C-alpha cells in the first residue's frame, strides 16, 4: 500500500451507563415509582415522580431526596452537599 | 473561586492523569502480551465525561482496518477486565501517525483524515460524492 | 458445486472494475448458490457469508449482498440455514463495529426461529446480544423499545426474571421517548406481567386495571386484563391497598362476567 497508519492516539471516553438499581431512599428500584407513591398517594393523577441526578453523580428518585432534604441535606451516600444537576433518566 | 463550577475543569486534568495511569495498566498488558498487525502502535485514551465535555455532537463515522482491529482489542479488554462500564467510539479528538513512501515519510493526521485517506488506499479517484 | 461457487468467489475478489458490476455478478452468484440444495447449499453460502467479511470487498458490497443474503433465508426451512446464523454472528466482528443492521435482523430472525421450537431459553440469549447501546446506527427507540420488550417477554416464559427485571429495566427507560400507543399498550401489558410474576400482585393489580379501562385493546384482551387483575388482587397481600383495589373491581360489570366474581364478592364483602 501507499499509506500505512502506524501510531494512533485516539481517545476513548467511559460512562457509567445501565444506571438503573435502586433508588435508596425508597428502596423500590430507580424507576417505577416510589413508598410516596405507591403507598401514600392513592390518585396520582397528573403526577410525576421523576429521578434526580446530583453533582456527584448519584440517582434517587425526586420524591425521595427532596423528602430527605428536609432533615438532613448531605446525600447519605457521601458528606457531598448533593447539587442538582438533572431531574428524570 | 469556590468548588461548584472550579472542581469540574480539575477534574479534566485529573482526569488526564487518569488517562495515562489507566495506560499504565494497559502498557502492562502490552508487556505481557504481544499485539499483531492490529495493534502495532497504540497509545489509547481513557477519560470521564463527568469532566470533559462533548466536543459538538460525539460522531459516529467509520474506522480504517488497522485501528479497526486496535480498538476492537481495546473494547474487548476493557470489556472483560474493566467490566460495568462501555466504551464509546468519537472522531472529533485525537491525532495519528501516517507512514507514506524517494523516501519514507510519515504524515500527521488529526483523526478526521484518517477515514478520507484509507478510502483512498481502498481506491483512489474519488470525489465529495464517493 | 460449492468448491465452484468459491472459486468463482475468490476469482472475484481479486477482480477491478465498478461497483455496479461487482455486485451484480456477486448478486448472481449468490443467487446460484442458493438454487442449490443440502449440504452443497450451506458451504456455498458459508463460503458467501467468509467472501463478504473479507477485507478486500468493499463495505457497500458487503453490506448489502449480506441483506440480500438474509432476506432470501427465511425462504430456506427451519434447519440447515441456522448453523450458518451462529455462524455469521460470529463472522461479523472486525467489522461488527461498521454495520450492526445485519446483525441485528439476523439476531431478530434467530430469536423468533427459536421461539418458534418452544426455546425461549436460547432466545433470549441471542436477542441480548444485541448493541442497543450504541446508538451509531440509532434504532428507533420503538425498535429499542420493541427488542427490549421481546427479550423481557421471552424471559418471562421460562422465568427467570432477575435479567428480565434488568431488561424491563432499561426497557422503561427508552420508554418516555416513543410514540407508538399499540407498542406502548404491549409495553404495559408486559410490564404488569412483570409485576404480577416478581412478588408484585399488587402492582400488577394497579397496571391491570389501569389498562382495563381502555379502548383498543381487544374486549377479549380487556377481560383477560382484568381477569389477572382480580387474581393479583386475590393473590396479593392482604392490607388497605387490597382492600382499596377489591372495592375498585367491585364496580366492573365484567368482572360479574368472570368465573372469579364470587370469590372477590365473598372477598369484600368480608367472609
Ligand atoms: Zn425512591
Ligand atoms: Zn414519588
Ligand atoms: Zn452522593
Amino acid at each position: 500500500k501507499r499509506f500505512e497508519v502506524k501510531k494512533w492516539n485516539a481517545v476513548a471516553l467511559w460512562a457509567w451507563d445501565i444506571v438503573v438499581d435502586n433508588c435508596a431512599i425508597c428502596r423500590n428500584h430507580i424507576m417505577d415509582l416510589c413508598i410516596e407513591c405507591q403507598a401514600n398517594q392513592a390518585s396520582a393523577t397528573s403526577e410525576e415522580c421523576t429521578v434526580a441526578w446530583g453533582v456527584c453523580n448519584h440517582a434517587f428518585h425526586f420524591h425521595c431526596i427532596s423528602r430527605w432534604l428536609k432533615t438532613r441535606q448531605v446525600c447519605p451516600l457521601d458528606n457531598r452537599e448533593w447539587e442538582f444537576q438533572k431531574y428524570g433518566h | 473561586c469556590g468548588c461548584q463550577f472550579t472542581s469540574k475543569l480539575e477534574g479534566m486534568f485529573r482526569d488526564m492523569s487518569i488517562s495515562n495511569t489507566t495506560m499504565d495498566e494497559f502498557r502492562q498488558h502490552l508487556q505481557a502480551t504481544g499485539v499483531s498487525l492490529g495493534g502495532v502502535d497504540l497509545t489509547v485514551r481513557v477519560l470521564t465525561t463527568g469532566y470533559w465535555p462533548t466536543q459538538s455532537a460525539t460522531p459516529k463515522c467509520n474506522i480504517p482496518p488497522a485501528p479497526r482491529h486496535a480498538f476492537e482489542i481495546f473494547r474487548r479488554f476493557y470489556l472483560a477486565k474493566h467490566s460495568g462500564r462501555q466504551l464509546t467510539l468519537q472522531h472529533h479528538m485525537g491525532s495519528a501517525d501516517l507512514n507514506a513512501t524517494t523516501r519514507k515519510h510519515i504524515l500527521q493526521v488529526s483523526t478526521f483524515q484518517m477515514t478520507i485517506l484509507m478510502l483512498f488506499n481502498n481506491r483512489e479517484k474519488y470525489t465529495f460524492e464517493e | 458445486m460449492a468448491a465452484a461457487v468459491r472459486q468463482d468467489l475468490a476469482q472475484l475478489m481479486n477482480s477491478s472494475g465498478s461497483h455496479k458490476d461487482l455486485a451484480g455478478k456477486y448478486r448472481q452468484i449468490l443467487e446460484k448458490a442458493i438454487q442449490l440444495s443440502g449440504a452443497e447449499q450451506l458451504e456455498a453460502l458459508k463460503a458467501f457469508v467468509e467472501a463478504m467479511v473479507n477485507e478486500n470487498v468493499s463495505l457497500v458490497i458487503s453490506r448489502q449482498l449480506l441483506t440480500d443474503f438474509c432476506t432470501h433465508l427465511p425462504n430456506l426451512p427451519d434447519s440447515t440455514a441456522k448453523e450458518i446464523y451462529h455462524f455469521t454472528l460470529e463472522k461479523i466482528q472486525p467489522r461488527v463495529i461498521s454495520f450492526e443492521e445485519q446483525v441485528a435482523s439476523i439476531r431478530q430472525h434467530l430469536a423468533s426461529i427459536y421461539e418458534k421450537e418452544e426455546d425461549w431459553r436460547n432466545a433470549a440469549q441471542v436477542l441480548v446480544g444485541i448493541p442497543l447501546e450504541t446508538g451509531q446506527k440509532q434504532y428507533n427507540v420503538d425498535y429499542k423499545l420493541e427488542t427490549y420488550l421481546k427479550i423481557a417477554r421471552l424471559y418471562l416464559e421460562d422465568d427467570d426474571p432477575v435479567q428480565a427485571e434488568a431488561y424491563i429495566n432499561r426497557a422503561s427507560l427508552l420508554q418516555n421517548e416513543s410514540t407508538n400507543e399499540q407498542l406502548q399498550i404491549h409495553y404495559k401489558v408486559c410490564y404488569a406481567r412483570v409485576l404480577d410474576y416478581r412478588r408484585k400482585f399488587i402492582e400488577a393489580a394497579q397496571r391491570y386495571n389501569e389498562l382495563s379501562y381502555k379502548t383498543i385493546v381487544h374486549e377479549s384482551e380487556r377481560l383477560e386484563a382484568l381477569k389477572h387483575a382480580l387474581h393479583c388482587t386475590i393473590l396479593a397481600s392482604a392490607g388497605q391497598q387490597r382492600s382499596r383495589m377489591l372495592a375498585t373491581l367491585f364496580k366492573d360489570e365484567r368482572c360479574q362476567q368472570l368465573a372469579a366474581y364470587g370469590i372477590l364478592e365473598k372477598m369484600y364483602l368480608d367472609r
